[PDB]
RNA sequence: GGAAACUCAAAGAGUGCUAUGGUAUGGUGACGGAGUGCGCUG
């Protein structure tokens, strides 16, 4: 094979690793709310909390989200970066991420849902890293602005 | 009179030329009508269906500004979306068409200091949102340095012998810098024992010694006998 | 006892009242909601 | 008025000059929140009993903003509160004495 | 056996949001940086100049 | 010199500690 | 020459953003607070 070939296998691998600010606003802009340019300039803090507002309304809508507000949405998970922990961290927090989405593959009708994975696209990078995932679970809502 | 036109930009924006077998200057509308001073207009359909816009003939024999456009001036400061700080709106013949020039998202300052004038002035600004009318004399810009802040352009058609310390004044205090400064010079009423060469030689020496730096004259000559326009810029450091 | 019934007259006493401090224990209850030229002559 | 909460409950170590220049300037900003005169004039008389103090921070008050009834009401009822600590302390001495 | 490297993490030095500048960490080890005569010898020669 | 619980509650909070996020995602197991 | 773009770089111009240490916190128990005395202002 060629070297573009490998250059683009490692790209791959380093598809969401920030290694500057152009990559790191191209990459933080992709949000399931906000436009671009929104996107880019907003915070974890922000997003995390409005996140945590949907996750309450989830919870009180279906009770079964406590436990991700225990591990996935709480607050350690600010500074919880993704590509920094070892594959046996990143497998436990991808079946986290996968016990989240279905889950809440039911509940995509209702605009707490959207703000609260919108944390999960942010903060875990769930659009390129569980993406399997997302496609199967929402793959029900076809017609939808959301999909 | 019930004839057709083809609109065309001009160099000028904001400006038009309509051409026909006589081509004249003209505006867009802003308060779409009526006229104000009884000039023609031009109504074109432009594409819900189409809407009807229209367009105002600026007379030269009654506008310097217009005058000087079409006499032919290198470059106006009054722009599609500027401050204009008018000096000397006697009516609202010349403030109308500056009023649209600068557009929905700009600001004409009409300062006048006689009261009828002043009162078709707020008539004529009902219509025309984009005109703040100033009824006070600009000799003394303090008297409204409250209503007014940091204008692009100012215009200057007083016809007052200390012409240019008023506009020095009311650069002073609202110009901006390298904003622009366009004076309409009338001899005359300057002063009538010298000629027009002399006068307009020591107006323009008075404004650079008030540091304003200028770019262009016109004489402006078939429409006004011994009239000028001087446009320069507030240049605040360095005419050098 | 000959002035205890003053001086819960004055622990009852109306006091001055303000919003500020309650303003600085204040908390939200916010959502989240989803997200031609004048003059340019028309092109023929 | 986070600021001024943790000023004040700082306790001893803090200066009450020190909560006075932030008083200060924030009056200075905000002479028109009415809410701040209130809260200025009843730390320096309900922690303090600097009644000279307060009736100046009332009037200066009244002086920037007349036209609220709040602080109109506030300042009638500074007055007789103060007045009437200072009957009941002439009935306590009287009492005692 | 432990085993430990250097773990960058791109939170700390590229940041989150667009509008705010980037962390410049700083090291003063004189091996970090090296020419300490002649760099302010040729600042101050560019100076006088 | 004993341990103390809320002092290691404030302490993971101050230290800024994964420890208990960690164990939490290696132990939910997806038990619903 | 032409076309495409959530493509990759090299540069230019303009605009936006409190862009604010004229010599950086009230305080290394060497410290702070209270009070007194001196000093200062009208």
């Amino acid at each position: 094979s060629s070297l573009s070939d490998q250059l683009a296998q490692v790209a791959s691998n380093n598809a969401t690793v920030a290694l500057d600010r152009k990559r790191r606003q191209k990459l933080h802009s992709a949000s399931l709310i906000y436009n671009s340019k929104t996107a880019a300039t907003q915070d974890y803090d922000f997003i995390f909390e409005n996140a945590s507002k949907a996750l309450e309304e989830l919870s009180q809508i279906e009770p079964k989200f406590a436990i991700f507000s225990r591990t996935l949405f709480s607050e350690s998970s600010i500074s919880l970066d993704r590509n920094v922990q070892t594959k046996e961290e990143i497998k436990d927090l991808d079946n986290a991420i996968n016990a989240y989405l279905l889950l809440a593959s039911s509940k995509w009708y209702l605009a707490p849902t959207l703000h609260a994975t919108e944390w999960l696209v942010r903060r875990f990078q769930i659009h390129v890293k569980n993406t399997e995932m997302l496609l199967l679970s929402t793959l029900n809502y076809y017609q939808t602005p959301v999909f | 009179g019930g004839a057709k036109v083809v609109i065309e930009p001009h160099r000028h924006a904001g400006v038009y030329i309509a051409r026909g077998k006589e081509d004249l200057l003209v505006t867009k509308n802003m308060a779409p009508g009526e006229s104000v001073y009884g000039e023609k207009r031009i109504s074109v359909e432009e594409p819900v269906p189409p809407t009807k816009v229209e367009y105002r003939v600026w007379n030269p024999f009654r506008s310097k500004l217009a005058a000087g456009i079409m006499g032919g001036l290198d470059e106006l400061f009054i722009a599609p979306g500027k401050k204009v700080l008018y000096l000397g709106a006697a009516s609202g013949t010349s403030v109308s068409h500056v009023s649209d020039v600068v557009g929905p998202e700009g600001v004409v300052y009409a300062v006048e200091f006689s009261h009828r004038p002043g009162r078709e002035l707020i008539s004529m600004a009902k219509k025309r949102p984009n005109i703040i009318p100033i009824i006070e004399d600009a000799r003394h810009p303090q008297k409204y340095r409250m209503l007014i802040g940091m204008v692009d352009c100012v215009f200057a058609d007083v016809a007052q012998p200390d012409q240019a310390r008023i506009i020095a004044l009311n650069s002073h205090m609202f110009l901006k810098d390298q904003g622009g400064v366009v004076i309409s010079i009338k001899a005359n009423c300057i002063d009538s024992t010298v000629d027009a060469e002399t006068v307009f030689a020591r107006e323009v020496q008075k404004l650079r010694e008030e540091r304003i730096k200028p770019l262009e004259q016109l004489t402006l000559e078939p429409y006004e006998r011994d009239h000028c326009i001087v446009v320069g810029r507030y240049m605040r450091s360095g005419l050098k | 006892s000959k002035f205890q019934e003053i001086e819960t007259n004055l622990k009852k006493l109306p006091k001055l009242e303000t919003g500020f401090d309650a303003l600085a224990n204040k908390k939200k209850k916010k959502n989240v909601l989803p997200s031609n030229d004048w003059f340019t002559l028309p092109k023929p | 008025a986070m600021y001024l909460n943790y000023m004040k409950a700082r306790g001893n170590q803090t200066s009450y000059k020190k909560i006075h220049n932030i008083y200060n300037q924030l009056l200075k900003l905000h002479p028109t929140n009415v809410d701040i005169w209130i809260s200025c004039a009843k730390y320096e008389y309900e922690v303090h009993a600097n009644f000279k103090s307060c009736r100046n921070i009332f009037q200066n008050g009244l002086r920037f903003n007349p036209d609220v009834p709040k602080l109109w009401y506030e300042y009638v009822k500074f007055e007789l509160n103060f007045i009437t600590k200072l009957i009941n302390r002439r009935k306590v001495m009287g009492l005692i004495n | 056996m432990k085993i430990k490297t250097i773990k960058r993490s791109a939170d700390d030095y590229v940041p989150v949001k667009s509008t705010q500048e980037s962390q410049m960490p700083r090291n003063l080890n004189p091996e970090l940086h090296p020419f300490e005569r002649a760099r302010e010898y040729t600042k101050a020669l560019n100076a006088t100049k | 010199p004993p341990p103390d619980e809320e002092e290691q509650l404030l302490a993971k909070f101050v230290f800024g500690d994964t420890t208990d996020l960690q164990e939490n995602l290696a132990k939910f197991n997806a038990d619903f």
